[PDB]
RNA sequence: CCUUCUCAAACAUUCUGUUUGGUAGUGAGUGAUACUCUUUGGAGUUAACUUGAAAUUGCCUUAAA
């Protein structure tokens, strides 16, 4: 028995069980989203500096 | 937002006073409304023990803070000590994914899996936050269940523990039970026996079974820090065991598993190293 | 027409030449930098000089640091007049002690002491002191 | 931008740390030469913080003892001197919050005195060692297709026999026994353990997490000391609590 | 031993030189210069040797300072945690019987917070002419009070054993300060052959007391450092070669 | 939203319109370095929080219940003065050592005379940007002013150094505030129009 | 924009006695009396006094954003 090597991951099994129960939605992980550049501009306190 | 204001104003003492003046939300009302007829709550217990035994084994990491892992290990040790004191175990099934378990609970069956105590990688692809919320719900549910099971038996809860025992092996010996026949046969199996175990065999998964059967257990790992005057058996799995005492019996760890699966106390001549064990003779 | 040479003073301890180079380099390239130090010790004298490759950069850096409090010191800087030919300002280090004796024979210094005793007696007698022997 | 005040404070803290390292190396050379006539103290010392906090002191006595060094951030203004950087690289304590076991010895005790501010020290409980080994075990690889230059997690017990079996070492429980027992060839197990990278005490930067980090820094200031005397006893924090917090 | 009659003639000549007439206060100081082949091993050392004395030389010093603007005072320093235990009354009730008094007690944390701003550090240190400090805190003092205090023997801290048995036995500190006031004449040991002890104003002690003190000091110095030569002088006076040992030169 | 355009047009009018010298002395604020040093110094003497005040009240009550020297056992207080009327009263006495002045008080008239009265009495003063920063140390949403009538002897040297730094950075650097009326900046489109006109009038 | 060496031994039980070791400083300036050597090349020391930490030029990163 000391030779035994664990295989797989129990977390994947619990996630598959929660999905088979229907309790949780499943989908590809989302990434950071922004449809626009989010334009930056210098502050007036700095822009007026000479 | 109030803590953010207290931190941005520089009055850290006000932030400490605000942190002291708050309490976490309790789910117990949800546990009551969701599971009337407490045995019906036992019907869903299988997912709770599984998720808790899973989270207890994974290494501490970000989004865990390890406090949840500590509460899970505590609840698992308490449930194991209760199953051992009540000798509720009835079947076992070792597997590559872990050591499966089964035990009666007021006559209801309750299967559960115990992950092997080895490091495991985190894929990070799963939504960990939902697993943490499910773990919190299952923790509140199993906490209420263990409280009811302890009050029904009259044992004090939460059980007291000797801190020195936690510093040695942190095993099932922690959280000793005490009050404020046996199932015949599966309970009190190996009665009066005092087993010994080699270091290579697992100590937690095996000691819990021999203790739930009522047999005494000792491990060489306890000798690393610190009698063997009463041992009647010595589990061993080394490819070439060191010269055994003629008066002491020796057997492979597998012998306990089939003996629990059957309860017939199969002869010791089988499972003697290095002889190959029967594959599993699994109950299911 | 002020030169790009710059004078500095009231430097906090540990503001060695490496720090003055790392900080003033952000304003622009500097042909040289140095700091005064005691000849007998490595401690800084809390004043130094610098030279910018561009004269405008020197006055620009001087405009900001002229009253820049730092480590409790009211740091000051004044652009030097034309030229000023930054001077030696040697980077003195803590000189090690070194013995150079004894080398003369012990009999010679012993006779010199035996003579100097009577010489000091005659000298104190020259001052009117009555001490004898 | 360098923000001159920052580089100035850093240069001052580095000069102070270098003066402390010179004061420690002078006593180390005087002890290696056995010129005890001028040394400030004739014996090594060690101290154990305990929970205003209780404190105690005892001579090291030269007896070997297990220890688990844990890298820690700070002092904030001190850039690492090359001497301390080499002493840390010898212990492989890069990536702060990294930890590694060490066999304390009279030859190794002075080295801890130089890195003492950089790392906390203590005596982990055997259960803490079992947890550290079973939670974050990792192993180096060689030969052995998919490629050798790749670390692998410590799961297969058979690899411990394939690699450490020339010494008679067996499944990881035998390594745990060799580490707790401080047995022969224990250093080979230390090199084979791939020192654990303990997780940082708390992720945060939120308001509540900022309060937690403030309380942690306050406890660290209450515990850690920077006397820089070159003779102050090494601190011996209860490592089991730090591991229960970090693990 | 050095002849006592020669020291008597020397102190009489010094009394004559000072009897000739605030410059007189500068001119009245007495000292005993001493030479050696290599003091302190060539390494710098701020430590002072507590020379033995047959009489309370500090008592006349305070008795003269009480009428003088110098306003002689004794500073005290202890472990930073020990200041809370050492109430001023605990020293007052014990030291009034001897008539000595400590003007102030100062924690070592005070030197780094309130006695910084070097102008104030000198204005405060100048008031005291006999600093005292714990054996442990004294090593940290130079980083705190600075090196200017060590330039003068009056401002240099004197070690005191507050902890004979560990954890603050007060009687140790009491008897130690008493002996330091009544039977000790601390003096620094600097680099180079030159050295001298501060005997204080010539007017205070009687000439026989100065002779006995110079004799005990020369005896302890010959026993300890094998002084190459000895001299005594009034501040402006030329050194008097009252005694010298040629035998020390043979080891040079 | 109409309030947004209203405040924006108000700022544009404050920028475009000429200003008397007594106004616009604000925005010649102390430099961020000396201001951060002044706030690091003021932070040591923040007013006691109400919890600490109740703790000191319980301490003095326990002392009077058994001890002697009622209301005298406590150490002398040390906290920055912040009341506007109290700050003006501290001037012309004259116990004040320094008088901070927020540049962004909503009624500009409330503080326009403070710099002049400080120059008349000679008390050191400076116009730190932001009333909220002055109020954060005060344990109040806004205070508009700060002052130090007393300080610990250990901090007296740092206070004199900060006073000399504020003087060198403001009292001398901004001596010209008495003249050279502000608010003369023109609009961007009008600036480009006048520039193109001046270029075409005398250049190709 | 950091903050400084805040104790170690031996005889000894003395309600602390004795002995040893451990201590590199902000710099500049004024200035009186001298010692050692060293080979005139001059280095190490020796009462005294001023000061806003003052000053004109001596060949490892989750303490981020």
């Amino acid at each position: 028995l000391r030779k035994l090597k664990p295989e797989g991951n129990l977390l994947y099994d619990t996630v598959r069980k929660l999905q088979s129960s229907g309790k949780v939605e499943t989908r590809v992980p989302v990434r950071k989203g922004r449809k626009y550049k989010q334009k930056i501009t210098e502050k007036w306190t700095h822009k007026d500096f000479k | 937002r109030k803590l953010t204001r207290a931190l941005g104003r520089g009055e850290v003492s006000s932030a400490k006073r605000l942190e002291e003046n708050r309490d976490s939300y309790t789910l117990d009302h949800i546990i009551k409304e969701r599971y009337p007829s407490f045995p019906d709550a036992i019907r869903d217990i299988d997912d709770a023990l599984n998720m808790l035994f899973l989270f207890s084994n994974l290494p501490s990491t970000n989004q865990v803070s390890s406090k949840i892992i500590n509460d899970a290990q505590k609840i698992c040790n308490q449930w194991l000590a209760y199953v051992a004191k009540e000798r509720l175990v009835r079947k076992v099934f070792v597997s590559i994914k872990g050591v499966y378990y089964q035990a009666n609970i007021k006559g209801e069956e309750v299967r559960w899996l115990v992950p092997f105590k080895f490091p495991e990688n985190i894929p990070s692809d799963v939504d960990f936050r939902i697993m943490l919320t499910f773990l919190e719900f299952y923790s509140t549910l199993l906490h209420f269940v263990l409280y009811k099971l302890y009050t029904d038996s009259g044992l004090i809860y939460p059980p007291k523990l000797d801190l020195k025992k936690d510093k040695i092996i942190s095993g099932l010996s922690s959280y000793i039970l005490e009050s404020r026949k046996y199932d015949s046969p599966v309970a009190s199996l190996f009665s009066a026996f005092v087993f010994y175990v080699s270091r290579e065999v697992p100590i937690d998964i095996l000691e819990f079974l021999i203790l739930s059967c009522g047999g005494n257990v000792i491990s060489e790992a306890a000798m690393d820090q610190i009698d063997m005057s009463k041992v009647t058996h010595q589990i061993v799995d080394r490819p070439v065991l060191k010269n055994k005492v003629a008066g002491r019996t020796y057997i492979q760890p597998q012998w306990i598993f089939d003996c629990i699966n059957k309860g017939e106390l199969v002869p010791a001549n089988k499972y003697l190293p290095g002889e190959a064990l029967p594959p599993h003779l699994s109950p299911w | 027409e002020y030169s790009g040479i710059i004078y500095v003073s009231r430097l906090p301890h540990g503001f060695h030449e490496k720090e003055l180079s790392k900080y003033f380099a952000q304003f622009g390239d500097l042909k040289e930098v140095r700091l005064a130090r005691n000849k007998k010790t490595g401690n800084s004298r809390h004043y130094g000089f610098l030279e910018f490759v561009n004269k405008e950069d020197a006055m620009i850096a001087q405009e900001s640091m002229n009253n820049y409090l730092l480590m409790g010191h009211l740091l000051q800087v004044r652009v030097l007049p034309k030229g000023a030919k930054i001077e030696k300002l040697y980077k003195y280090k803590k000189r090690v002690l070194v013995e150079k004796g004894i080398t003369k024979p012990v009999k010679q210094l012993k006779d010199n002491m035996k003579q100097k005793h009577e010489e000091r007696i005659k000298k104190l007698a020259k001052s009117g002191i009555e001490f004898k022997w | 931008f360098v923000r001159a005040e920052s580089i100035v404070a850093k240069t001052l803290a580095t000069s102070r740390e270098k003066e402390r390292i010179k004061r420690v190396s002078i006593l180390e050379d005087k002890k290696a030469k056995n010129e005890t006539q001028h040394i400030a103290s004739g014996k090594d010392f060690i101290l154990k913080i305990t929970e205003g906090l209780i404190r105690e002191k005892t001579t090291y006595d030269g007896k070997p003892a297990l220890l688990f060094i844990v890298r820690v951030r700070g002092p904030l203004a001190v850039n690492i001197p090359n001497k301390a950087f080499k002493i840390l690289s010898l212990l492989r304590l890069v990536e702060t919050n990294t930890g590694v076991f060490v066999k304390l010895t009279k030859n190794v005790y002075p080295l801890l005195k130089v890195i003492a501010p950089y790392v906390v020290i203590g005596k982990p409980s055997l259960s803490s060692i079992r947890s550290l080994i079973q939670k974050r075990g990792r192993i180096i690889y060689k030969g052995e297709n998919e490629a050798e230059p790749h670390e692998i997690v410590l799961n297969d017990n058979n690899i411990v026999e394939e690699q450490l079996g020339d010494h008679g070492i067996i499944c990881v429980e035998d390594i745990i026994h060799e580490i707790a027992t401080m047995g022969e060839s224990f250093s080979v197990c230390n090199f084979f353990l791939q020192p654990f990278k303990l997780n940082r005490e708390v992720s945060g930067f939120g308001s509540l997490n900022r309060l937690r980090k403030i309380k942690q820094r306050e406890a660290e200031s209450r515990t850690r000391q920077f006397s820089n005397a070159a003779t102050a006893p090494v601190i011996e924090v209860d490592i089991d609590s730090l591991l229960a917090k970090l693990n | 031993a050095i002849p006592r009659e020669r020291v008597i003639k020397a102190v009489n000549e010094l009394i004559k030189f000072t009897s000739k007439p605030e410059e007189e206060l500068k001119k009245d100081l007495q000292l005993i210069v001493v030479n050696n082949k290599s003091f302190t091993g060539t390494s710098k050392s701020f430590k002072l040797k507590l020379l033995n004395v047959k009489h309370s030389f500090y008592k006349p010093w305070k008795e003269a300072s009480a009428t003088a603007v110098k306003d002689f005072k004794v500073l005290l320093i202890l472990k930073d945690s020990d200041i809370k235990k050492v109430s001023e009354d605990d020293l007052f009730d014990q030291l009034d019987s001897e008539g000595i008094k400590v003007d102030e007690i100062i924690c070592g944390k005070d030197l780094k917070t309130v006695y910084k701003a070097y102008e104030a550090r000198n204005a405060f240190i100048s008031q005291f002419s006999l600093i005292l400090a714990d054996d442990s805190i004294v090593t940290s003092l130079p980083k705190l009070m600075g090196g200017k205090a060590y330039n003068k023997v009056e401002t240099t801290p004197i070690s005191i054993r507050t902890h004979a048995n560990k954890e603050f036995s007060l009687t140790t500190l009491t008897n130690n300060i008493k002996k330091v006031y009544m039977n000790q004449l601390p003096v620094k040991l600097p680099r180079g052959t030159t050295l001298n002890v501060h005997l204080g104003n010539l007017e205070w002690l009687r000439p026989e007391e100065f002779v006995d003190n110079v004799e005990l000091i020369s005896e302890q110095l010959i026993k300890a450092y094998q002084i190459r030569s000895i001299f005594i002088k009034t501040n402006r006076s030329p050194v008097l070669p009252l005694y010298y040992n040629q035998d020390v030169l043979d080891e040079l | 939203p109409e309030y947004v355009r209203v405040q924006r047009q108000k700022k544009i009018l404050s920028i475009r319109l000429k200003v008397p010298p007594t106004i616009a002395q604000f925005q010649y604020t102390l430099d961020r370095n000396t201001a951060a040093e002044t706030f690091k110094l003021f932070n040591k003497y923040r007013p006691e929080t109400a919890a600490e005040k109740k703790e000191r009240l319980t301490k003095e009550a326990a002392a009077v219940a058994e001890g002697k020297s009622k209301q005298d056992a406590s150490p002398k207080p040390y906290a920055v003065k912040y009341g506007l009327n109290h700050v003006v009263a501290l001037i012309e006495n004259k116990k004040a050592k320094l008088v901070l002045i927020a540049n962004d008080v909503d009624p500009i008239e409330l503080v326009v005379f403070l710099p002049a009265l400080c120059k008349k009495m000679g008390v050191p003063y400076a116009i730190v940007k932001g009333k909220a920063r002055l109020g954060t140390l005060v344990n109040q949403k806004t205070s508009a002013v700060a002052a130090l009538t007393e300080v610990r002897a250990e901090d007296e040297a740092a206070l004199a150094k900060l006073v000399s730094t504020i003087d060198a950075n403001f009292a001398d650097k901004y001596d010209e505030v008495k003249k050279h009326w502000g608010g003369g900046i023109l609009g961007n489109k009008a600036q480009a129009k006048m520039d193109k006109r001046a270029k075409n009038s005398d250049s190709a």
